[PDB]
């Protein structure tokens, strides 16, 4: 149905034109099982302190916007008790429900592949070298793709490819939900905890990237709202946390 | 016209002084050292002595040891007007309905409660603003 | 209507009356009562709590932490002299007053029941000795020697692992209740402490140790007649 | 009415049971009776502790508010009504009893013993009718009177009692007027969340004001009435008892005090007041 | 005496007759039971 | 005394159930609890709303009539008796509470807190016996006194109470005196069928007049008594509640008002009074 | 804007200017807060001295049907300052309102009071939190739709709401005889 | 028994000479009951993140030391996730197990009243004024009593009295455990959540004061360890937290 | 549901975007009961002659429009057999279903509090005097609020307040239905017969006022329909009529 | 308290103990049931 409501933690997300909620690969998020567990540190399980929709900075969908990517466990650093527990815990497992809200009127054209790509290892603009962390992870602003090839010691943000050297349009194998302004005013992707290890450091390891790639550039006739934002809210349900220790200097 | 006593006091100095303005002209210059309402006058002197004691208790009410330049704009406009400022920034006002000072500032509530501790000080302020200030304003307008 | 005669004791505000009265706010919804820990239901429960006794009322030593510490020392000097000596009445005795038991009694006019004086040793663990604490019932003078002390009620406290031996003084009152105020009649006895054996300390241990007396009340303790406390003596408006 | 526990019979004991030898370092008051440490007799004790309960200890009504409000002419001022931000702290006698406990849930009987005496003056010839006194409890946050003849005396919703002089003092049982589940006789916190503002009990348990006045509009000559509000805390559910206050009270807003001796000083640690 | 003449519960009399006490709250607050006869420590 | 509904336990919800997303355009206030929109705990709430009922809200007695009637000599005039066309509107404190509801069926306790004070004068030597006050409720349409010693004070059928000064204030429970089935605190219609005449509540709920006087014929010197009628609406069956009055009342016959701000003005839409 | 119909309308607009600034910001206490007072909930509380229970703030969008956006309204419990950024707002209790067919999403603020009842009057102790609204996403409007829309906040009370201590309202302050 | 072990959260306290654990007024700490609850915010309950022994700064027991007092909910600010949740939550309820460790050899003399006094409203040195918060609450160091009367706009820290104008030796009515170096190397006071309201702000309200008052001054002969510290560890078991909002600037 | 149909009497009201029908205080209109009756005149009960939607004059919603108020029993004078029976009967009881139709396109902004306030006794611009009936009751046109304070011997139509000296935004206690052009193209308030007396004169007594107060002023960009009307239709279901006599000269 | 000492019903005490409420009259006045979980419109 178009209308929907998600009540995870303190925050509540209400939608009226959102498409069907996507669950990442059909597995609903859940706490790490004892059979599947590797650590015996008695992880803390904040049901509402960490499992709530953190609203990231709004990003304007421009006519020339190539796209964007957030590294989710990382983007949520220094943003609420989820980021605090990221700092204070060595291990961390969470299933992230990403509601990306991109509202537009009936006179706005465009569609965004809002795909959650687990372990979307990005390529470097200069292939020989490797980009710094300030190029992959969001640094006061989401990282933005580029329409054509770019150089320098930065992430190869060429929107021509998916960013991993792979076809961007083939990214739909990963859980995704298209924001078509005709139909979708928002996208809802429920990614479970997707990692090889049962738990991993949320700063050392980037669990996935939320790539919002406009396949059809936002085209609107004059008089319509030019500032069409793409807000990202993410609720880390079942945010387990092992290896409690001193806060990381991130 | 609008009567406005500019109450002022310094925790660590003229410890307390009032500048009563009946309109843009100033008509009262009260000082703590003199203790008298130097330009009827006896009653105003007693009221301003009560205000001086309230300001001293307010200085005692603030926990910080730094300087505090308390100010106020007590009076009635012919409507009572009470606006207290700490360190040159408005921090509390006297609610006539509830008849007590207050504001978002914590020092506002500290000073309001300290003045409320004083015997009938809140109702002394009520009489000063709702009754005494308009009475003095009308008396001075008729006289001058 | 019904014929009623105004009996004596009418139109009077007796302070100790349990008469009913119309409420200011009828049908007022009081805040639900949560189980707050520490529900004190009797004032004697507060009195029953061991409370450090300012035994050492010496000038300067009071209004300080030297008031509560009974200085027990390793020496041959004045070991046939009392470690401390005061009167047993928690009400008017300067030593046993101004504490939980003493201030609890000062809010009343008649008191009864055994008083437990718990003597806690505050010294080195290597220190070892014996202190004989005696409650002497009234009728004679305050004990002046340990020989006169052991005649009455006494407890021999062996300083050691426990080091909190309690002289639970008995109820040898002629009447069922004693007087909280300074009354020569139905007064209590005297508490005097002595050196049964000198507290021998190793060279590394300090010679002068301390004792803290804790006044508490037993299951037998009770008070009868409420009164305003003489301690406060409010000067005027606050 | 359960009485005290009877002193059980005891005899000579050389056992390994050490009743006297205990550890008060543990924070546990020794539960030993005289039988435990001494050889005693079996006495059936009937010393009831009924009057020693917090209900009975606080049952005694003690004066909490003393103020002089006046009836005189038409020059109405702040002296014609008595203002009180209802607080036990005002008078030390009941303040110490209440400050013997951290939290107390109770319904509070408020008895107004109004004593009207004509102020000494050159002319006292007046023959005034029996003075009627209005005692209104203004709820916290509600409008408070500015003058003796203000609209706030029209008690549409504020509780009030009109008492005629010469009758029984006006006794009104105020219910448990507290935002919380108890009255914080001590409040170690502050008024505001920024660790500033007013400090003490005054921040919480903000009982509404009480205004007392003469229902009679005026008097040929000035008459001063002493309100003398006495409080009787009943239905006591006191929590967290505290020692009775040692230092004399200085202010009714804080527990601020001038340092006092722990107890009355005595000549020497071996000084016993005794007959010669 | 027990009869209440006012509907309000706050209007009732003082509960003077109610004699209840739990001195174990303040006089015996230790987590582990401390028997008087037994040594308190070890 | 039914308490508030306990906050039911809640957890993370991503369902298609939108509790927060509703439509207040429908005229329906959303019935969502904190559990509905937020993850909360199971707390057994005991916050009774007993004192928040119209019976208890109107139960508080507030002054409704203030007038000064006088005892003096033999020159009887209109100042020796207090006249009141019984209406809640007179005093604003209870007028706002009553005007919080359009219709209220209730029995009204009328308590007369008479306060007699001798008028300040050159000669006040008089020693008058205890003043007795007659408070008569004249039924609507019945004869009303013209003087303090008129025949209308002979209450053959008009209800009246004789109260001696110094006793409990005279409390008389007036029954539901209304031609209709309720009291119209607001009456948007007119007095006459031609859409003219008096406008407002005054046309309906025409409660009969109340006359207060001194049963004592005369006093050597003038004594002014303030009647101070307080109303306690009990047995409330209030209908059609209304918002509490915003503008200050100007007249007791109409709701005519001087325009007032909706609420206290604030610096900016983003201005929050907060500690620094 | 007060003593008018602009007092109730929260002006929410289509722009890049001050979108990291609060749409509105006030204190949660219906009793003494100038914003939440003088209304059914606020004036109801002003007739009492102690209040309790969750307050539902229903935010009704009054704009073009083509207008679509997201407003994040946050109740911050006391202990810290008023939220100054949406990042500080989402930490506390917040609701994300998607402007649409419903357009009346309600922030039902919780009861995080330390005591069972708060104070109606201006008391620093047991005071409530702060309500601050922010732009989760900018409200994009077509050229034919107006840029500046409005929001109306509706203060109501839940089944958990209650008051304890009756008092005379300070709002009236009757000057004299009518 | 002398030996004891307390395992609350990640931290573990082992003692060998500690006296019997005192439970504040005989009521073991527990989460706020629904019948006893006043807020419907679904409080978070970190079982180990906040309920752990936070070790406060060690305080040296001196021969002339009058005593000390910590305001517990406050002292634990900016100290772990308990302080973080204090900042981020308007309401807070917790039962504090205070283990004060004051180890000394068998040749050390002294005894400390380590009493937890709920709502120990302190007096001011100048009675007319009121002290600032920097005088009551611990500010980089615990606040220390004074042997005699003191003046100035500070807390009346005269150890002559209990600090509230009351007899210090009468403080044992509140839950306490004496550190007698002969017997006790540590004190263990388990105070439940003790407040009038079901929950209160942990910065605005100081739930209690841990007053450590040496009744017998520490006396030791020469050659013995002069630096005899008095460490304070406190475990807020059942640390409930309602009214989640922005972090307080404390 | 958005779509709805009301068939009361000859007239029929069809809506497609109307919100849920509001019943005044939850009581559906009905004829005066014999237990609740006060007159024995055998009242006539026209089921369709009087119980039908009378369409009042359309009122244009302007950008600067403060609001409007109709006195319903009165407004319907000389408008059909309901007005005829008002003239010819001394007593009258009716439950009024007020459908206010304010249709606008998807590009129109605004919201109206369409509140039915029983006995909405209005204030006078000059408080001392009282306005004539030509100022309260509709006289060839509905009466319109004023943005600011006004003077003269007229109704105090200051839209600043509700018109009774009360907060206008607090009027929602009375039955109401907001006309939000985003959602509502019309408002439906079903007020039962709301009066103290069982029956009252429909000219002497004004049962209620339909106050339509735009809280958000109607804002529309240029090219959109400037004339946005606010039609009022009211169906007096169960229009009982006692005290039949000569027609009133109204 | 419940005992009435006067025959007149208007002479009885205030019905303070009677706690009844129907918020659905004013808070849920819509003809068709509006469920909180369900969307209010369509």
């Amino acid at each position: 149905d178009r209308v929907r409501s998600m009540t995870l933690g303190n925050s509540t997300i209400t939608t009226q034109e959102s498409a069907n909620v996507v669950v990442g690969y059909g597995e609903w998020p859940s706490y790490l099982s004892d059979k599947e567990a590797t650590a015996e540190d008695q992880p803390t399980q904040p049901d509402v302190a960490t499992c709530r929709f953190y609203t990231l900075e709004s990003v304007q969908w421009e006519k020339s916007s190539p796209g964007w990517w957030w590294k989710f466990p990382e983007a949520l650093k220094n943003m609420g008790l989820f980021g605090q527990n990221m700092h204070y815990h060595y291990l961390g497992r969470a299933g992230y429900t990403i509601h990306v809200q991109c509202n537009a009127s009936k006179f706005h054209q465009g569609c965004l592949l809002v795909v959650c790509v687990p372990e979307a290892e990005m390529g470097c603009a200069d292939t020989s070298t490797t980009f710094p962390a300030t190029e992959l992870t969001t640094e006061e602003e989401p990282h933005v793709f580029t329409s054509d090839s770019i150089t320098g010691k930065k992430v190869q943000a060429a929107v021509c490819n998916a960013g991993m050297g792979v076809g961007v349009g083939n990214l739909t194998i990963f859980p995704h939900q298209w924001i078509n302004l005709r139909t979708n005013n928002s996208a809802t992707i429920v990614m479970p905890y997707i990692n090889s290890v049962p738990m991993d450091n949320m700063f050392r390891h980037y669990n996935f990237t939320l790539m919002i790639i406009p396949f059809a550039p936002l085209n609107f006739n004059e008089g319509a709202t030019a500032y069409v934002p793409v807000t990202v809210t993410i609720a880390p349900m079942y945010a387990e946390y092992n290896g409690l220790r001193l806060a990381s200097t991130q | 016209l609008s009567l406005l006593y500019h109450l002022t006091a310094v925790s660590s100095p003229p410890a307390f002084w009032v500048s009563g303005w009946l309109g843009p002209q100033q008509y009262l210059s009260y000082n703590s050292l003199r203790g008298e309402a130097e330009p009827y006058w006896e009653k105003e002197t007693t009221d301003l002595r009560i205000k001086e004691k309230l300001f001293l208790e307010a200085f005692k009410a603030l926990g910080g040891k730094g300087p505090y330049t308390l100010q106020g704009l007590l009076g009635c406009e012919l409507v009572p007007t009470a606006k207290f400022a700490l360190n040159g920034e408005e921090f509390m006002n006297f609610d006539l309905k509830q008849g007590t000072w207050g504001g978002d500032w914590p020092e506002a509530l500290a000073i309001s409660q300290r003045w409320q501790q004083q015997d009938k000080a809140a109702n002394k302020e009520l009489t000063f603003l709702l009754f005494s200030c308009p009475h003095r304003l009308r008396e001075h307008l008729e006289r001058g | 209507g019904v014929p009623v005669l105004n009996t004596p004791g009418s139109t009077q505000f007796l302070t100790s009356d349990d008469f009913q009265s119309p409420s200011a706010m009828p049908q007022f919804d009081e805040t639900p009562e949560m189980h707050i820990p520490g529900e004190v239901r009797n004032l004697m429960e507060m009195a029953e709590v061991d409370s450090v006794v300012p035994v050492n009322n010496i000038t300067g030593k009071t209004k300080s932490m030297e008031a509560y510490q009974i200085a027990v020392g390793t020496g041959n000097t004045d070991k046939t002299k009392p470690i401390f000596s005061f009167q047993m009445d928690p009400g008017y005795s300067s030593v046993l007053k101004r504490t939980l038991l003493g201030e609890m009694l000062n809010y009343y006019a008649h008191w009864s029941g055994s008083v437990k004086l718990t003597f806690l040793f505050c010294g080195s663990a290597m220190a070892t000795g014996k202190l004989l604490i005696s409650y002497s019932p009234p009728g004679a003078s305050v004990p002046s020697s340990r020989k006169d002390a052991m005649l009455g009620t006494h407890i021999i406290w062996d300083i050691g692992l426990q080091s909190s031996c309690v002289l639970c003084v008995p109820w040898i009152s002629q009447s069922h209740y004693r007087m909280v105020q300074q009354d020569p009649y139905t007064s209590a006895g005297y508490i005097t402490c002595w050196y049964q054996t000198n507290i021998v300390v190793p060279p590394g241990a300090p010679t002068s140790c301390d004792v803290l007396c804790f006044a508490s009340a037993c299951n037998d303790f009770s008070v009868r007649l409420l009164r305003d406390t003489p301690f406060m003596a409010q000067p005027g408006k606050l | 009415d359960r009485t005290v526990a009877n002193t059980q019979p005891s005899g000579p004991s050389n056992s390994k049971e050490i009743p006297a030898l205990t550890a008060v370092e543990t924070g546990h008051t020794s539960q030993v009776d005289p039988s435990d440490t001494l050889q005693t007799r079996h006495v059936v004790n009937f010393h009831s502790r009924s009057e020693s309960t917090v209900e009975n200890f606080m049952g005694r009504a003690a004066c909490v508010f003393m103020d002089q409000y006046k009836l005189n002419g038409e020059e109405t001022s702040t002296d014609n009504f008595a203002v009180w931000t209802i607080n036990v702290r005002e008078m030390a006698q009941l303040r110490r009893k209440c400050e013997l406990f951290t939290y107390m849930r109770f319904d509070i009987e408020m008895t107004m013993v109004i004593t009207s005496c004509q102020d000494q003056g050159t002319q006292l010839e007046q023959d005034m009718p029996v003075l009627t006194h209005q005692i209104m409890y203004v709820p916290p946050g509600g409008p408070i009177p500015a003058k003796v003849d203000s609209y706030e005396w029209q008690t549409s919703t504020n509780p009030s009692v009109f008492w005629t002089e010469g009758n029984a003092p006006a006794r009104m049982s105020i219910p448990f007027i507290s935002v919380g589940n108890a009255y914080s006789l001590f409040y170690d916190g502050w008024s505001h969340f920024t660790q500033d503002g007013t400090y003490g009990y005054t921040t919480l348990n903000a009982m509404g004001k009480l205004f007392v006045r003469h229902v009679n509009k005026s008097s040929p000559h000035q008459i001063t009435s002493t309100i003398r509000v006495y409080f009787k805390p009943k239905h006591i559910k006191a929590w967290v008892p505290r020692p009775p206050r040692l230092c004399p009270y200085i202010n009714k807003g804080d527990v601020n005090f001038v340092v006092t001796e722990v107890t009355d000083a005595r000549k020497s640690i071996t000084d016993t007041p005794h007959p010669e | 005496t027990n009869i209440n003449f006012y509907k309000d519960a706050a209007s009732s009399a003082s509960n003077r007759q109610e004699l209840q006490q739990d001195p174990g709250k303040f006089t015996d607050p230790v987590k582990d039971l401390m028997v008087k006869t037994l040594p308190a420590l070890n």
